[PDB]
RNA sequence: GCUCAACGGAUAAAAGGUACUCCGGGGAUAACAGGCUGAUACCGCCCAAGAGUUCAUAUCGACGGCGGUGUUUGGCACCUCGAUGUCGGCUCAUCACAUCCUGGGGCUGAAGUAGGUCCCAAGGGUAUGGCUGUUCGCCAUUUAAAGUGGUACGCGAGCUGGGUUUAGAACGUCGUGAGACAGUUCGGUCCCUAUCUGCCGUGGGCGCUGGAGAACUGAGGGGGGCUGCUCCUAGUACGAGAGGACCGGAGUGGACGCAUCACUGGUGUUCGGGUUGUCAUGCCAAUGGCACUGCCCGGUAGCUAAAUGCGGAAGAGAUAAGUGCUGAAAGCAUCUAAGCACGAAACUUGCCCCGAGAUGAGUUCUCCCUGACCCUUUAAGGGUCCUGAAGGAACGUUGAAGACGACGACGUUGAUAGGCCGGGUGUGUAAGCGCAGCGAUGCGUUGAGCUAACCGGUACUAAUGAACCGUGAGGCUUAACCU
RNA sequence: AAUUCCUUGUCGGGUAAGUUCCGACCUGCACGAAUGGCGUAAUGAUGGCCAGGCUGUCUCCACCCGAGACUCAGUGAAAU
RNA sequence: ACACAGGUGGUCAGGUAGAGAAUACCAAGGCGCUUGAGAGAACUCGGGUGAAGGAACUAGGCAAAAUGGUGCCGUAACUUCGGGAGAAGGCACGCUGAUAUGUAGGUGAGGUCCCUCGCGGAUGGAGCUGAAAUCAGUCGAAGAUACCAGCUGGCUGCAACU
RNA sequence: GCUCGCCGGAAGACCAAGGGUUCCUGUCCAACGUUAAUCGGGGCAGGGUGAGUCGACCCCUAAGGCGAGGCCGAAAGGCG
RNA sequence: AGGACCGAACCGACUAAUGUUGAAAAAUUAGCGGAUGACUUGUGGCUGGGGGUGAAAGGCCAAUCAAACCGGGAGAUAGCU
């Protein structure tokens, strides 16, 4: 249950460490936002050098949820901390060449091949 | 809010006739003291059902 | 809303009604009837039964619960000592509640409720 | 003898401030609002000089002209000053179409996607943030779209008081001065228990023509009507190419609503446990009371959303813009005058709910009492005895029903409530005893003890024998049938 | 600028976005030197802005505990 | 104006915790505050908790939420050299035993010498009270465990400050 | 009478100011107590306040008032 | 030592909420500032209306103040309702 305002740590190595979600995309009034839906950050920290800068304002693809996701069965699947993966505007594609921590099947889709892939551990 | 003219004595009554009172339909008798007494409730010496309980 | 629920505030928090109800059943035990309230007189059966049949088996637990319960010695002693056999019998129904009518003060329904075998 | 010039001349002689303010008055007279008109504002229409590579009208439109709304700034001051409370914001909406999207169509200087203009269409929807008190407006990022306006520039007996607008103080300016500035800055009491109309919901009385208990027909009314993205058709139609379809299907989701607690969680001061201070139970142990539930840790049922199921329709009828067939007036032509057909989320049905007080008071299957007497006012008459039915009402146990009413279940021929047995769930090895350790403490008895609203059973207790209301074959006229 | 109508004057900093804030430019409608000017260590129930934590302020409310509101018994007003 | 949730000067000051007249629980002592009962709708007030975000709400962090005590290391720009500063930030806190059959310390007897000789002094430790500190062990998610009990930093205008 | 809860640097005990029988007993329930009431600071009757050591009275004065005569002032009167 | 610090009695009233025909003709609860000094308080006295006082708000002067209250002029006047 990502929205507006919430503060996100950052998966890949495109040199960012926390982020700021700043809209929902999916259509009018979309105010959560699960795995696997795109949204839009701007960021906060960042390190000295590296693929991004502070300030910038970017996409971003939700891999971990604290809220967690739902399995058909019932299974809950939750986390400690809220991650995300940086994207680009117009390609959509992740900017970093590594996935640190673990990602839910949840994720995977042909836009997404590039993620589960590099991430070391799939639920 | 307060009103703005004086109502009537026919609406007073109108609004009075619900507020009448509704007697009791009947009283239950005991067995073998023959009182008169509320259903389900006890006499005034002490018998329900016939039997004594005061 | 209340649906499915128990229990009866009676106007009052539960650090005051576990109090009267604890006096009552105190009161209740030791004169084997009393008057009250028809809310009151039908609440405090799901206290005094209980309590019967704790003391209906002789302990020391269950002795200990009894005092915790309602802080009366003399109470406790005469609830395990003859209510425990008199009522061993009874499978529940150790209360009778008869109703008294009204009251004066308030109008309040009024009742007598004491113990089956007491006559 | 007086520019008494305010010149029929109030004194021989006289300036200002009040937001510290006060009285009598005025809607005769001011600002917001309401009213009349529409100079202004907005919109619509007419000729066509032209722009438009030629070509006025794909799309704009001069120099000019004609109209509509009463939406802005405005004119008059007709209602209100023995008070109609005012800008903006929050909640709450409703109506209109000169429509932002969705729907259908015409033209195009429309190859296709994407577009421009115009007609019909209000069924639905119509964004979150930074700045500012701000509507407006600038910017960031979405959206299928982020509409135009009216409702006392909607809504303060619904909320707010940021500004404007009282008394305090200051800055800049003016005034020699008290003071003044829709110039600025700091701070600065928003009362009302609803009498009537209205609305959301729930009931009592009576009527529907004998009464009672049930199931319905549905006149009529209400609720909803929104759509994105991906794939197939198809990298096909189209296009020298980048690019990229109409129609028709499939799937998954966003905002909205209905329903539910099985699952994921919250609450759960009525369950269990940890622990601090203090008091008490003659004392240890063990407990109880208080200190927000003392502070916390989990958690039963129930209620819940963030949780999961479902819906927006398909289809039919009549249609608007529009496209047509045949076809004359007008020997041709022509969608029309006769006739026929297609055609939109607009309309009526279709989906759900209410609903015969629908007084036009409806329909159907059932149940119930088939006894006698007298009196004037001779009748839809009055009274007496006997009778008291079907059924209902009242009291009680009560409910996942409920403000009180009302509704549902039960009442000794009974599981309705309470209690009890077993189970389940939750908390987490109860008290006591023994052992080890100087001791705190741990270990075995022991997944023990306790266990609310849960389940399956159990008359142990409370729901009593009664009594009460409600009657005794049901009006007149006419049509058919049987006597 | 507590002073600037034009003004949200221009640039830079902060923010994804800053009519509010800070540092500069001077074109001071209409700053200015005891109706005092500049700065200033400490202080303010002082004005404004930003940040860390913090949370139902909110997203969007939900449950629970008590007092009222609801019914019954008694007393019993008011504005108009 | 009321048997009114207001105001009114002086004295006495108990115990356990505790720095204390703060706060919690109590003793002597005094009260349940002159309408009650019932069910547990909307809505109002005083509160408690809360799935994810954490000021995005709002004129405005208004309100609400949050740290909050002792000991110790340590603490910037600036400065009128006093301050800032409790800056910021960080660690230990319960209980038992040993050190020490209750330590350091405090109080201080009987019995000893002389003595102007008594309400006297040196010697002496009996008995009583009594921290703080270290080591080891131990129980709980949490040991300043309840009440009480600073949010902090940076920029800036005004007034020096009380 | 048996239990529950509360204040306890008070919601306890003495007083000075102020109030003036409200103190105790018997009795009453017409009006008062925001209900009833056998109760009460509500009605009626009766009783109760004992000082050489407490205070007041008294001695002495401060602020301050009055003020023999006195000074001043249209009367009143003002100051001392 | 400090017109020094935190924080009770005491004094005051900065914010919010309740209330606003209130428990109260300015209060209640949660917070708040000073709290050894330009402090607060008890008793008594003095300063009075064009005057008194005023760390100065046109504030206070007995719930009343841009000139207190009572009586009198007085049946002020009112082209006003
Ligand atoms: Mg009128
Ligand atoms: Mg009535
Ligand atoms: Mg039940
Ligand atoms: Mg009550
Ligand atoms: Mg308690
Ligand atoms: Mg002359
Ligand atoms: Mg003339
Ligand atoms: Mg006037
Ligand atoms: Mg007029
Ligand atoms: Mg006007
Ligand atoms: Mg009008
Ligand atoms: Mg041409
Ligand atoms: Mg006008
Ligand atoms: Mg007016
Ligand atoms: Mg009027
Ligand atoms: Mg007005
Ligand atoms: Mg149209
Ligand atoms: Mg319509
Ligand atoms: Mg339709
Ligand atoms: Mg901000
Ligand atoms: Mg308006
Ligand atoms: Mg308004
Ligand atoms: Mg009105
Ligand atoms: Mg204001
Ligand atoms: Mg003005
Ligand atoms: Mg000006
Ligand atoms: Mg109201
Ligand atoms: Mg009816
Ligand atoms: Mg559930
Ligand atoms: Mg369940
Ligand atoms: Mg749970
Ligand atoms: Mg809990
Ligand atoms: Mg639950
Ligand atoms: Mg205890
Ligand atoms: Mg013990
Ligand atoms: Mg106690
Ligand atoms: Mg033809
Ligand atoms: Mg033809
Ligand atoms: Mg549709
Ligand atoms: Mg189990
Ligand atoms: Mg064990
Ligand atoms: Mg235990
Ligand atoms: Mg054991
Ligand atoms: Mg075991
Ligand atoms: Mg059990
Ligand atoms: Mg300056
Ligand atoms: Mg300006
Ligand atoms: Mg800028
Ligand atoms: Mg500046
Ligand atoms: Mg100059
Ligand atoms: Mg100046
Ligand atoms: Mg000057
Ligand atoms: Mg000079
Ligand atoms: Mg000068
Ligand atoms: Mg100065
Ligand atoms: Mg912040
Ligand atoms: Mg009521
Ligand atoms: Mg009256
Ligand atoms: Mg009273
Ligand atoms: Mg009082
Ligand atoms: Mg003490
Ligand atoms: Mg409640
Ligand atoms: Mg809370
Ligand atoms: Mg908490
Ligand atoms: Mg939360
Ligand atoms: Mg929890
Ligand atoms: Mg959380
Ligand atoms: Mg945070
Ligand atoms: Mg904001
Ligand atoms: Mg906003
Ligand atoms: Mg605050
Ligand atoms: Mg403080
Ligand atoms: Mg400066
Ligand atoms: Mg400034
Ligand atoms: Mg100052
Ligand atoms: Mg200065
Ligand atoms: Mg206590
Ligand atoms: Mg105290
Ligand atoms: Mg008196
Ligand atoms: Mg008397
Ligand atoms: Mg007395
Ligand atoms: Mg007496
Ligand atoms: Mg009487
Ligand atoms: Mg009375
Ligand atoms: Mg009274
Ligand atoms: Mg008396
Ligand atoms: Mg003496
Ligand atoms: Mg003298
Ligand atoms: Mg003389
Ligand atoms: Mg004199
Ligand atoms: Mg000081
Ligand atoms: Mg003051
Ligand atoms: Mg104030
Ligand atoms: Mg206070
Ligand atoms: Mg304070
Ligand atoms: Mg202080
Ligand atoms: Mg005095
Ligand atoms: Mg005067
Ligand atoms: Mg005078
Ligand atoms: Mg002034
Ligand atoms: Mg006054
Ligand atoms: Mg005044
Ligand atoms: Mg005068
Ligand atoms: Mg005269
Ligand atoms: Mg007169």
């Amino acid at each position: 249950m990502i929205q507006e305002q919430t503060m996100l740590n950052v998966a890949d190595n495109s040199g960012a460490r926390r982020v700021m979600c700043i809209k929902v995309l999916g259509g009018s009034h979309r105010r959560y936002a699960g795995v696997g839906d795109i949204i839009k950050i701007t960021i906060k920290e960042a390190i000295p050098r590296g693929k991004v800068k502070k300030g910038d304002v970017l996409k971003a693809v939700v891999v971990r949820t604290k809220k967690g996701v739902r399995r058909p069965d019932g299974s809950v699947i939750r986390f400690d901390g809220n991650a995300c993966v940086l994207l680009n505007n117009n390609s959509e594609q992740p900017i970093g060449t590594r996935i640190f921590g673990p990602v839910t099947r949840e994720l995977r889709s042909e836009k997404f091949m590039k993620i589960i892939s590099l991430a070391p551990e799939v639920l | 809010a307060v009103q703005q003219n004086k109502p009537t004595r026919s609406k007073r009554g109108m609004r009075r006739s619900h507020d009448a009172l509704t007697a009791v339909t009947s009283l239950s008798v005991d067995k073998t003291s023959g009182e008169k007494h509320l259903r389900h409730h006890i006499t005034a010496d002490g018998y329900y059902r016939g039997r004594k309980v005061i | 809303m209340r649906h499915r629920k128990s229990g009866r505030q009676l106007n009052r928090n539960s650090s005051h009604r576990q109090a009267m109800f604890r006096n009552m059943a105190g009161s209740l035990v030791r004169h084997e009837i009393i008057k009250t309230t028809l809310p009151k007189a039908k609440e405090l059966r799901r206290v005094v039964e209980p309590l019967i049949t704790l003391a209906k088996t002789d302990s020391v637990a269950n002795r200990r619960l009894a005092f915790a319960r309602t802080r009366d010695n003399e109470i406790v002693a005469k609830l395990f000592n003859e209510l425990g056999p008199r009522f061993a019998s009874r499978a529940g129904g150790y209360t009778r509640i008869l109703k008294c009518g009204f009251r004066a003060g308030d109008n309040a329904p009024m009742a007598y409720i004491e113990l089956v075998d007491r006559s």
